RNA sequence: AAACUCCAUAUAUAUAAUUUUAAUUAUAUAUAAUUUUAUAUUAUUUAUUAAUAUAAAGAAAGGAAUUAAGACAAAUCAUAAUG
């Protein structure tokens, strides 16, 4: 499946509506959303080394 | 209960104090009245009958079944009027529902801004004043069924607030193209997006896009330079808030999917100049810009 | 003081709120009553449980959203919860239980027991097609009178006899009772098992207990079946 | 219970939060203050109509939860 | 659409100065069932379940009306009506 990308810039599509006055109120989630930013990378990582052995 | 004339005629008047007082001379104080559950004589409610509602009763001069006057002492002369109006406030609207006193006020934005405030939250204000709607495609479709072919009318529309905000919408109506809109009006409210315009004029640099079987080539231009794009292209620009752009449609130039690939390119093939400096980790300078700053 | 708008319902978001958050308040009287013992007369069938009927609840548990499993599930936990052991029961369950109990109080019955006459008869009436008979049930040594008759000048097929006499074979009581038959309408069938009804349904007073042995025979059923118009 | 949020364990309607007025507009709304204590004001017909949307969503299948 | 219903059936109340007598009746109103309950068995998607039997309770066993669409350019210009 392709790597979405609207369910991690909730935060920036949702500041797009308040900037505009689309939405006149800011939601709860919102400050908490900035603050802790998702990660958005979905990136394959090399590994270097069996942890067992 | 017998009550003495004295309090029977603080309450009725004279002319029924007569049969009130018969009444109580025939009827014996000690009459155990029974309920008759076979036939209803009074009505539901308390009532003297001492006086004659203007509704529920029969209006006084009016012919009718049980008149009492005589067929040349009627007294209604004018039959112009609905001779008993309906009583207390002189209306049945049921609980919860409004007069049509105005029609034709109504405005579709209204109704799409009413609307969607209740099933998405939207301001009200900001759809009805901010945003201005478009029809791009207005045509009839049709399903070949057993009973025959069912026509519909299918629109698509663009709206945009002209400052960055725009969003596409289609509907379909098998009775009318109005219902259509209002549908697709409704649905590009719900699409609004916004798109990077670089000095809120055009766009980043040029986009070579293919969506379907169009391909889209799409140059940003010079302040001052206009709209010189296809016509669906040109009405998309209006509403997002382009004032400057150059491009050219290959294979395919359906209206429809011209406007869908148009809208996907201004979000997906677009990159602030910022949004290139912090992947980089370097200062991107536009030298018009300061060739003009202090 | 800041003021906000929340759904009321913690299962505002479920297919059923109301069922959900009624079943809700029942599981947890179920979980912290789980220790108390159940009716050991519960094997005995105690024959108490009045509950609301479906449309009633679906009044107060989500109207059409309402499904007859769900109300199944509703059943289940009331009946549980009722069936504790009433010394051990507390006031918790039984004030969530009462919302649950169809209310038919206001009204009473229209049923007067049957009592012999001032002459010591059990006046009945049967019918059977177009018949009609009414019989006089008394204590007696087995003497019968249909319409002032005896009852072979009135009856001559002995099947019509032997349908009378069924109810009293039945109760074993040929010989105690006397009868006095008064029939009319239809034909000798419909009169002879019309009057087979009424004695049946006159015996009934002189011992209630053998009611049931005269329901099991099929004499106290009145026969429905009539002369159909072709359709 | 401890948060003082909702919960879904049944089956998810289709269209909870995009048709949120088909679904949940017959449903009671109520106003509460900061300490999540009924306010008990009557709500007028148009604030209990208006889409209740989730701040967050928890979801601890979402591979049936498409 | 089903149904709700009306009819039939069972019962209750009211009415009849029981010679208009059929009171074993007449006809108004209301009630009742789309029956219910437990028990064993057999299957199941085994559960807050079906198919059976069994005991218990009950008078309880039957009908109705109407249409949603479309076809036969089926009958009727002689039931009447129109070009
Ligand atoms: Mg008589």
């Amino acid at each position: 499946m392709k790597i979405q990308t609207n369910a991690v810039n909730v935060l920036q599509r949702t500041s797009a509506y308040l900037k505009s006055g689309l939405l006149k109120e800011t939601p709860a989630w919102y400050n908490v959303v900035a603050s802790i930013p998702p990660s958005t990378k979905f990136t394959r990582e090399p590994r270097f080394k069996n942890p067992s052995n | 209960q017998h009550y003495d004339e004295s309090l029977l005629s603080r309450y009725y008047p004279e002319s029924l104090l007569k049969s009130i007082k018969l009444a109580q001379q025939t009827i014996p104080e000690d009459t155990k009245f029974r309920v008759s559950r076979n036939v209803e004589f009074a009505p539901p409610y308390l009532d003297d009958f001492t006086k004659i509602h203007p509704f529920w009763d029969y209006k006084p001069g009016m012919p009718h079944l049980h008149a009492q006057e005589e067929n040349n002492n009627f007294s209604i002369f004018r039959w112009d009027q609905v001779q008993q109006p309906l009583p207390g406030e002189g209306n049945i609207l049921p609980p919860g529902v409004s007069l049509p006193n105005d029609g034709g006020r109504k405005s579709k934005s209204a109704d799409v801004a009413a609307g969607l405030h209740k099933q998405t939250g939207v301001d009200p204000d900001y759809i009805t004043r901010k945003l201005t709607m478009k029809p791009l495609v207005m045509k009839r479709v049709s399903n070949q069924t057993g009973k025959g072919k069912i026509a519909s009318f299918y629109a698509l529309v663009v709206v945009g607030d002209k400052n960055g905000m725009v969003g596409l919408g289609e509907g379909k109506s098998r009775e009318e193209m109005s219902k259509a809109i209002f549908k697709a009006h409704w649905d590009a409210v719900r699409n609004l997006k916004e798109i990077p315009r670089y000095e809120n004029r055009t766009i980043y640099g040029d986009i070579d896009f293919r969506y379907h079987g169009v391909k889209l080539h799409l140059r940003s231009a010079k302040p001052g330079f206009g709209l010189r794009v296809n016509h669906v292209i040109f009405e998309i620009c209006e509403c997002a808030g382009i004032k400057d752009l150059s491009g050219k449609v290959y294979k395919s130039r359906n209206d429809m999917n011209i406007a869908k690939g148009t809208i996907e390119a201004f979000t997906k093939a677009q990159k602030t100049l910022d949004e290139v400096a912090l992947g980089r980790g370097k200062k991107l300078v536009d030298v018009r810009k300061v060739y003009y700053s202090s | 003081l800041p003021r906000r708008i929340v759904p009321k319902l913690a299962t505002f978001y479920s297919a059923n709120p109301n069922h959900e958050d009624r079943i809700n308040r029942l599981e947890r009287l179920l979980r912290k009553y789980i220790k108390l013992p159940s009716q050991n007369n519960n094997e005995a069938q105690q024959t108490k449980a009045p509950w609301i009927s479906f449309d009633e609840y679906a009044l107060i548990g989500g109207g059409t959203k309402l499904k007859p499993t769900q109300y199944t599930q509703l059943l289940y936990m009331l009946n549980k919860l009722h069936n504790i052991d009433p010394q051990l029961t507390n006031d918790e369950i039984t004030s969530e239980l009462s919302q649950y109990y169809k209310k038919s109080s206001m009204l009473s019955n229209n049923i007067k027991i049957k009592t012999l006459d001032e002459f010591g008869r059990s006046i009945a009436v049967g019918k059977r097609k177009s018949s009609t008979a009414k019989v006089f049930v008394v204590r007696g040594t087995g003497e019968i009178l249909v319409n002032g008759r005896q009852l072979n000048d009135y009856f001559l097929k002995m099947k019509d006899r032997e349908s009378i006499m069924y109810p009293l074979q039945v109760i074993e009581s040929v010989g105690k009772y006397n009868i006095f038959a008064t029939t009319s309408g239809g034909g000798p069938t419909g009169q002879a098992e019309s009057i087979m009804h009424a004695i049946a349904k006159a015996l009934v007073v002189f011992n209630p207990l053998l009611k049931s042995r005269l329901h099991k025979a099929g004499v106290l059923t009145r026969d429905y079946r009539h002369v159909e118009r072709k359709k | 219970k401890k948060t003082h949020g909702y919960y879904v364990s049944t089956r998810w309607i289709p269209g909870t939060l995009t048709n949120s007025t088909e679904i949940s507009g017959i449903w009671e709304k109520q106003e509460i203050d900061s300490n999540d204590n009924p306010t008990e004001r009557a709500l007028s017909p148009n604030e209990t109509s208006k889409q209740v949307k989730p701040d967050l969503l928890v979801v601890l299948n979402p591979t049936e939860n498409r």
